[PDB]
């Protein structure tokens, strides 16, 4: 296959008691920016978001099969809003599993996926999948430009495994969203509007939607005259 | 003639199916369960013999989940009951796949009500050996 509608990055990054993640409203048709109603962040229970890039039709298809697994871990389950709920290790190995096993039937889900969250001991969790199986784990993760923008923004405030407990819910907000500005400047498929979450040990899932691109800076581009010799 | 009362699918002369009425004797054997109707919803409830003190309290649950939206009870063959539920989830998932909507409580009484008929057709089958007692709230 070949992708269609699409989504872009995916933006990440853990801080002293949880994760932060944030992507877009935007699904993007080739070059169109077609749908503005778009939201790639997937909460599972209380303490699991998955955030995804990619095709779009494959996103809906990945959520569906995320509410029947939230609704089948209920079965018989007298537990599935304590002990036994699911936890977003859980969630990332089924999704990784999916993943591979479709590369290898030679028809992915073409997408790239974080699953960001909190496990029951506390633990942060942060994960990548993406549609040929890879998956890697680190203090930062994006998909799409943000691996490219992102990611020096990000890893600039935890760059080490030590950094992580020195950052607080505040740093780390502030990164993911200056970078969510960085990309609504250099992203050609990008949008303003875009949702984030907190996934918190103590505070646990805030789920914020419908946010701006605010501070911009363009007053600059008044002073820019032609390509070169143009002076007026 | 005599003999009308061993094979599963078989009219009795006086119309009939005996193993099906001998499935009804392990159903009157099994604990008792109910349901209500009220003004937005159902309630089930269900005995528990204590058996034995060695039981764990509060922890052989019986009645089952469909989907979100439906409770489903029965008396007499547990695992019988266990076998049409899992049925009735596989059910419950094709429908709300194709449909979106999660599946309204007349159609899935009629998705059991079809499979359980099933099993008095054939000799090659034994009829379940439960009464279920199921419902739940639906667009209307
Ligand atoms: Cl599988
Ligand atoms: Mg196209
Ligand atoms: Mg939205």
């Amino acid at each position: 296959q070949q992708p269609i509608v699409t989504g872009t990055s995916v933006i990440s990054m853990k801080y002293d008691n949880g994760v932060i993640i944030a992507a877009d409203n935007l699904g993007s048709y080739g070059s169109l920016l077609r749908f503005n109603g778009v939201e790639r962040l997937i909460p599972v229970g209380d303490n699991t978001v998955v955030g995804i890039s990619g095709d779009i039709s494959d996103m809906q298809h990945i959520e569906r099969l995320l509410k029947d697994l939230v609704t089948e871990n209920a079965y018989d389950n007298p537990l599935a809003d304590a002990e036994e709920a699911l936890e977003p290790s859980y969630i990332f190995e089924y999704l990784a599993t999916v993943m591979y096993q479709r590369r290898s039937k030679m028809n992915p889900l073409w997408n790239a996926i974080i699953v960001a969250g909190v496990q029951s001991n506390g633990d942060q969790f942060l994960r990548y999948v993406n549609l040929l199986g890879v998956t890697y784990s680190s203090p930062t993760l994006a998909t799409g430009f943000g691996a490219h923008m992102a990611n020096p923004l990000l890893r600039k405030v935890v760059d080490r495994e030590s950094d992580i407990p020195k950052t607080t819910v505040q740093v780390a907000e502030e990164a993911i969203v200056n970078a969510m500005r960085v990309l609504y400047y250099r992203d050609a498929r990008s949008s303003r509007n875009f949702s984030l979450a907190i996934i918190d040990k103590n505070t646990g899932l805030t789920f914020k939607k419908n946010l701006q691109v605010e501070n911009m800076k363009w007053d600059f581009a008044k002073d820019i005259k032609g390509y070169g010799t143009q002076k007026i | 003639g005599t003999g009308y009362d061993l094979s599963n699918s078989v009219f009795s002369p006086d119309g009939r199916n005996f193993q099906v009425e001998y499935a009804v004797k392990a159903v009157e054997n099994g604990t008792t369960s109910i349901g209500i109707k009220c003004n937005d919803g159902v309630v089930f409830a269900v005995e528990k013999l204590i058996t034995s003190k060695l039981l764990v309290p509060q922890k052989n649950v019986k009645i089952q989940v469909v989907d979100r939206h439906i409770g489903c009870v029965y008396s007499g063959l547990i695992p019988d009951g266990r076998h049409l539920v899992n049925r009735g989830r596989e059910e419950a998932a094709s429908f709300k796949k194709l449909y979106k909507t999660p599946i309204p409580i007349p159609a899935f009484a009629d998705r059991l009500g079809q499979y359980v008929q099933a099993h008095t057709l054939y000799n090659s089958v034994r009829p379940f050996g439960v009464s279920t007692i199921f419902g739940g709230v639906d667009k209307n």
